């Protein structure tokens, strides 16, 4: 899933 | 992937004017959707998340709402500063963008001036014929140019080109361009560009005979 | 927040490219990265995310394969090397930075940009161009008013520079964007509508200079 939150 | 679809392609707008953009999408993407504005050379800059929160620093004029597949931009009262490019974007299943919206300043309709430019004699001998037809000073920026040679209507061998919204005139001028072999060019005789437009009654013919 | 890339250029199909591009102003480990890219035709095309410690990668359809990105958090930058290149991939290429605050149900969108690097894939030479005149004539004139014009034509890379008597004729011009053609060879326009009193008394030259043949074309357009 690239909509995923990329951030931390 | 997400289709986005955004229309019209192009608002007219005055100053205090209120301005809808629509964004449509194939399948409903929640409230995970951005709206961007662009000008001409610059970056985008985002206005809008997720479907009705402001960025910082965006006047309160722009408003977002809508939810799953259709979704609306609003600018109660346009100012100086909104006339730019309007793309939207969801972030629920991939990464997708509208095709954008373009906000011009609004003006009266003017036809444009139609004139036809035969292939130079110098082009001709290196073997390629170029004919130019011109649409100059126009507004509303939307028009179509349909080549005609020996009254047969031509596709897929032109190509146009359009100026940015002039600064006083606020008009647009259009190129459209057919490009034929010299073999070609010499077995037809009429070349024709025929124009449409909101500011023509009807539409308007400028042709010329090879060999005038 | 400042975000900057480069390394873009010229380029053959089949051969390959990478691009940089440096953060500035803000907290980088804690951010997952972008390349968006932007075409005149196919708007604008999302390419590329990496999560804020390089864990996990995603790529668009059209470039899995053949395009990857990768950051360096010690050096608060972000590249994409770019393989097998086809003339499909031309477009400008944008760094962006995901959300403007963070948040775990609102993630996705791009809070900041860079102003973007320009990639040409093209597998033509530096051509100079030829210059054809778009001669004034009786239907070229509506009214008291004439059109005449230059074709710019087969050319590579951009830009050209045209002017109209050397910079002396300004009111009436349009010069318009170049085109891409089925050559590969780019071709505008410079048109200007001057009062058809004059056609007969007043010399119309367009200057076209192509700096990277170190080409210069003065054309005298005369009626016909």
């Amino acid at each position: 899933n690239p909509n995923a939150n990329p951030n931390a | 992937q997400i289709v986005m679809t955004q229309s019209p392609a192009t608002v007219s707008v005055s100053p205090g004017e209120r301005a809808t953009l629509s964004c449509r999408a194939s399948r409903s993407v929640t409230s995970k959707l951005a709206w961007y504005q662009q000008k001409p050379g610059q970056a985008p800059r985002l206005l809008i998340y997720g479907a009705s929160t402001r960025a910082t620093g965006i006047p309160a004029r722009f408003s977002g709402s809508g939810s799953g597949t259709e979704f609306t931009l609003t600018i109660s009262s346009l100012q100086s500063e909104d006339f730019a490019v309007y793309f939207c974007q969801q972030y629920n299943n991939g990464f997708t963008f509208g095709p954008g919206t373009k906000v011009d300043f609004k003006r009266t309709v003017a036809a444009p001036s139609v004139f036809i430019f035969p292939p130079s004699d110098e082009q001709l001998k290196s073997g390629t014929a170029s004919v130019v037809c011109l649409l100059n000073n126009f507004y509303p920026r939307e028009a179509k140019v349909q080549w005609k040679v020996d009254n047969a209507l031509q596709s897929g061998n032109s190509q146009e080109s359009v100026t940015e919204q002039d600064s006083k005139d606020s008009t647009y001028s259009l190129s459209s361009t057919l490009t034929l072999s010299k073999a070609d060019y010499e077995k037809h005789k009429v070349y024709a560009c025929e124009v449409t437009h909101q500011g023509l009654s009807s539409p308007v013919t400028k042709s010329f005979n090879r060999g005038e | 927040v400042q975000l900057v890339e480069s390394g873009g250029g010229v380029v053959q199909p089949g051969r390959s490219l990478r691009l940089s591009c440096a953060a500035s102003g803000f907290t980088f480990r804690n951010f997952g990265m972008h390349w968006v890219r932007q075409t005149p035709g196919k708007g604008l095309e999302w390419v590329a995310v990496i999560w804020h410690d390089g864990s996990n990668k995603f790529y668009a359809d059209s470039v899995e394969g053949r395009f990857t990105i990768s950051r360096d958090n010690s050096k608060n930058m972000i590249y994409l090397q770019m393989n097998s290149l086809r003339v499909e991939d031309t477009a400008i290429y944008y760094c962006a930075r995901d959300s403007l605050f963070y948040d775990h149900d609102n993630s996705g969108y791009y809070g900041y940009w860079g102003q973007g690097t320009l990639v040409t894939v093209s597998s033509a030479s530096t051509k100079g161009p030829s210059v054809f005149p778009l001669a004034p004539s009786s239907k070229s004139t509506s009214g008291g008013t004439a059109a005449l014009g230059c074709l710019v034509k087969d050319y590579f890379p951009e830009p050209v520079t045209v002017s109209w008597n050397s910079g002396a004729l300004t009111s009436g011009v349009h010069t318009f964007p170049a085109v891409l053609q089925s050559s590969g060879l780019y071709s505008l326009s410079s048109v200007v509508t001057v009062p058809s009193s004059s056609l007969g008394t007043q010399t119309y030259i367009c200057n076209v200079n192509h700096k990277p043949s170190n080409t210069k074309v003065d054309k005298k357009v005369e009626p016909k």
